[PDB]
């Protein structure tokens, strides 16, 4: 989730049955929003500064 | 993690439907004068036809994208509001 | 081409309406059929601005400022010049504005209509060499045949439309049968609609709502 | 109408031959031709009559530059039997006379059936090579080799 | 293919309208059926821009700047060049704009329609080797057969549509039966609608609202 | 399968419309019934893109750049290659854009329609080994039978649809009974509607609005 | 069960339309009734995806990469595998995309429709052991009986629906009674509507807009 | 990277549809007086016809470009928010 | 640079369409009293028609 | 087509007659490979014969 | 993605299947938004200033 790559998205789509449940995730769009990346990076920056 | 995966799924589904919901299409009905090789878009083009209803744009239905955007915004707000990065 | 004769057209109309063939316009049925065919030719000529009726001609004769164009359905445009020098189009003005100026010999600038078959051009030409330099864009009247052996001045692919119109009028006159008249009229209207929809005086690629007048 | 043998050279399979010189019958249902692969006649079932002027090969891949040679052979068959009360058909009469002319012209240009080639005993292993051969009688060696691998009705000693 | 004869089509129409098949156009009903079949062939030709009517040809003859195409339903495009060099399309202009320029020999740039079956090209060719370099995209008229043994220049799979149209007109003319005419017209219109909907001059993949006119 | 013969279909249509069975096309009733059955077969072929009419073929003959496909209803796509190497689709262009480029031998990139039954491909093949590498996705015409013992090249489970259409036409022609014609037409329309709604060229799971043209 | 015979169904239809029951198809009315019953059976089979028509079968025969399924109304899905190992569904592709790839022996991944009653699978099996692992989800055609003592391969609780349809067609053909045909058609349509509303291939609890396509 | 590619794709698709969605087009039906060489725009021009409905402008359908603009804005906001250039 | 080219193209296309979308036109149908030579715009003009 | 014509010596030519009674007493007509093959296809082998019926 | 040229756009379109997924990217417009360019340049300027 943190790293945004086609391979990381491929790995993400294999964990949605366990995490979200029985939902469809065979979309032909394979985009990642980078939300986890930005959250981790913001917390990391604040923690480094503190 | 569940919220992040749901946000990604919502974004991908909305992208799938949006890629199909944008294109403008026309419908041409058989006639005696207007051939498919003469129907092109030009500024001020006049179509020499026998009926006004031979060429007609396709009317697309109401799209449920506002609910997808609202859910994506709610998910992003929930993720930020759980993490503490207000 | 133009190979259909008046007697053949009369015979086709008679056979379509249900009459016996004829060899000459010596009997009343053939006389009435000939009159009906002439009327149908005129009506079809009035139905559309046909390519075999539209042409560019010069004036038949000239009075001082009035040029006589004979019997033409309508006058569309007037131009001055030659083919080796180009043609400049004249501006149309109504009769009241046309008469407001002095009428003097010279090179034509404006034109108007004067009763039937006449165009007044000001300034007007005084010599034949200047008169023959004026081009009139007119729609001709249909030439009506008079005898049996007269060749009809219409292409052979509109003769069936002429036949449909003449058969409608003949069902009205000779037979007084409203149903047959209606069927023949339906045939004529369908064919005329398709012909007018397909055969226009411009191409589809040239059919544009914008025309370049000038920058003055 | 005048016929002429077409001699071409093709490699592989799935190709086409223009036989306008042969000038076959208009009816594509009739297979009025004989094929000579490398100067020996072969079965024409592999050649599909796509049109009256085009043949299509759908058989086994031929070697490089195989001299494929097509002739015309009008079948000896009647077009149609006329019955009691049938209208006289000028088209049918012309068709029968034309077929007679076709056969006569073929027998004048080529021979008449027998001499299409020289019938020589062919020493080929028993298999799909014979499989519809209307020519070229088999060799006694090949016949003997195949018959020895055959059981008898009386006193047969089966093995295997 | 094109193997249907005029006498065969006339006999088909006669059998469909209830008359005995003939061997020649000797009686009045056979003559009327022949005329009706020719009219129906022309009507079907006017019904659509059929693939057996659309073609690219050169001009039959030339006057100084007017190329005569004989009889054609319409002219769609004009091109200059050869197959080994490519064809450049000429721009269509109205008659008044066309006449506004000098008419001189050269390589064609603009074209317009003059009267019936004629295209005026400016600049115009003066030699035969330059005249043969002009391609006209026209819609031909259906060739009407003249005698019994003439082969109709129409594929055999449109003969039934022509038969339905001829039967409609024959029900109007010979039988004088409006109900039978309407039934035959319904058959003809249904098959014509399906044919025009299914057989178009462009593919579904090529049907697009965008045409590339290159960055003038 | 394909086991129904022309005489059996004619007899079925005759007994459905109310006539006696026949043994041959020696009488006028069987002759008209045979013509009607051929017309009905053609109409049913025109009604839909049937699976027994859709196929992939190669060109019957080649002129320099024009390939003749005989008599086919329409051409959908053109491909180049072999089954062991794959097939690449050619791009469809209109005639004017096709003629704008030089016509030279090579490997096909674009194609267009030329008059009736012909596809022009540029660049064109010059050898038979290259000509046989082009696949044409066409819709065939229905093969019409000619004699009594001819087997109809149509599956046995559309013979009832063909019979309904032929019975409509026979009620129009032989009986002139509008009510029976309408009843048989209603049967035919219901049958055709259900057949077209249920038998399509793609599966429901594969019927999607998205097609992957390759990123370019 | 399946105990109704062709002669019994024909006799039922004859008795309903007002004719005496027969013991063989010897006279014209019995022959027409037999043909009408066959047509009605085909019509009822085309009316719906009946449970007695939906089944899973293997291909009748194989050409190199094309499997022939005989005469089936439609093909829904294709699967590879066995019951002891499970079945994996193949993805449907249109003919143009199917032909774009190399055709080589292997384990099937995609399939398409070829001509009538044929499915092209790529990669294709080359041995019978691999060929028998392909399951085709098809809708069968109705088996039409041929003689009097043939047992109809249809459950006896649809024989009355088949009788209603056959009586509609027999009122059309034999009686020429539009009113009686309309009443029989109303009966047939009402019963068919109830049967299709009550008889579906999924349960009410399983009828859902959501299907799990697994996270590709 | 995926967001940038998606933004480019959305912009290109919107431009492709917009190039066709702008031009003004007319439709002329066959009649007896109004020829297609006379139908041109002029200030105060009077069309001499036989029926008022011979020449009609083509009515275009509802354009789904607002959703494309919303998605482009959302993608740009997401890219700026991920990169940190607020 | 591509954006500048697209902006110029859009401006030119909009100008071409707007030049045609501005002019006001009227339609006169054949009748017995109102002639094309007398249909002009004037303040308070009354049209004598049928 | 089967025997030729003219006053020429009667050299043998392979006949494609189906297997049967025409096959006895010939003494100078050879068979065709198709004619032999059609009959041989309906005969059992000495080794590994799969008898049916 | 950083550099905006027709060649860069052609190369970007070759990576669409890998990055975004099975989506159509054959539009006749070859426009680039310069978003990556401005992001890189803005961060570069801030970093240089710091």
């Amino acid at each position: 989730l943190y790293s945004g790559t086609p391979e990381a998205v491929d790995h993400q789509r294999t964990q949605t049955i366990n995490t979200v449940g029985e939902v469809n995730n065979d979309w032909r769009h394979r985009l990642n929003t980078g939300k986890a990346y930005e959250c981790i990076e913001t917390v990391h920056g604040y923690l480094m500064g503190a | 993690m569940g919220l992040l995966h749901q946000l990604n799924i919502i974004t991908n589904q909305r992208c799938d439907n949006l890629e199909l919901a944008i294109d403008e299409m026309w419908t041409l009905v058989q006639n005696s004068s207007l051939n498919p090789d003469e129907v092109q878009v030009a500024p001020g083009k006049v179509f020499l036809v026998d009926s006004h209803d031979d060429l007609r744009p396709i009317q697309r239905g109401g799209n449920n994208f506002v609910v997808s955007y609202q859910e994506a915004g709610l998910l992003e707000s929930t993720i930020d509001r759980n993490t503490g990065t207000g | 081409p133009k190979t259909t004769t008046f007697i053949q057209l009369v015979n086709k109309c008679l056979e379509n309406i249900g009459e016996r063939p004829v060899i000459s316009f010596n009997n009343s049925v053939a006389r009435k059929a000939a009159d009906t065919v002439r009327d149908a030719i005129t009506d079809v000529s009035y139905s559309y601005d046909w390519s075999w009726l539209t042409t560019s001609i010069i004036a038949n004769s000239w009075i001082n400022e009035r040029a006589d164009l004979g019997d033409v359905q309508s006058v569309k445009h007037v131009s001055y010049g030659s083919s080796s020098d180009g043609y400049r189009e004249l501006t149309f003005t109504d009769e009241r504005t046309f008469d407001a100026a002095k009428i003097y010999p010279g090179v034509g600038q404006v034109f108007t209509f004067n009763e039937y078959g006449g165009v007044r051009i000001n300034p007007y030409p005084e010599t034949v060499e200047e008169q023959v330099k004026y081009k009139f864009y007119v729609v001709k009247e249909a030439t009506l045949p008079s005898v049996e052996i007269d060749v009809i001045n219409i292409p052979d692919r509109f003769i069936q439309l002429i036949t449909y119109n003449a058969c409608t009028q003949l069902s009205i006159s000779h037979l007084d049968d409203a149903q047959a008249s209606q069927m023949w009229n339906s045939k004529y209207i369908d064919q005329l609609s398709r012909l007018r929809a397909r055969e226009r005086n411009t191409t589809q690629s040239g059919a544009n709502m914008f025309k370049f007048r000038g920058t003055r | 109408m005048a016929t002429s043998n077409v001699v071409v050279s093709r490699t592989g399979t799935g190709w086409t031959v223009d036989v306008t010189a042969c000038n076959l019958l208009s009816d594509t249902g009739i297979k009025d031709f004989i094929v000579l692969h490398n100067a020996i006649v072969v079965s024409n079932v592999t050649y599909a009559k796509t049109t009256a002027t085009t043949l299509t090969y759908t058989g086994a891949a031929l070697p490089s530059n195989t001299p494929v040679e097509i002739r015309r052979k009008t079948p000896n068959s009647i077009i149609q039997l006329v019955t009691y009360g049938q209208k006289l058909s000028s088209n049918l009469w012309n068709s029968e006379i034309d077929r007679n002319i076709r056969w006569r012209e073929e027998v004048d240009l080529n021979g008449a059936g027998l001499v299409a080639s020289t019938p020589t005993p062919q020493n080929d292993a028993y298999g799909l090579v014979w499989a519809g051969d209307t020519f070229y009688p088999p060799t006694r060696k090949s016949v003997y080799d195949k018959i020895e691998t055959l059981a008898t009705k009386s006193g047969a000693v089966l093995t295997g």
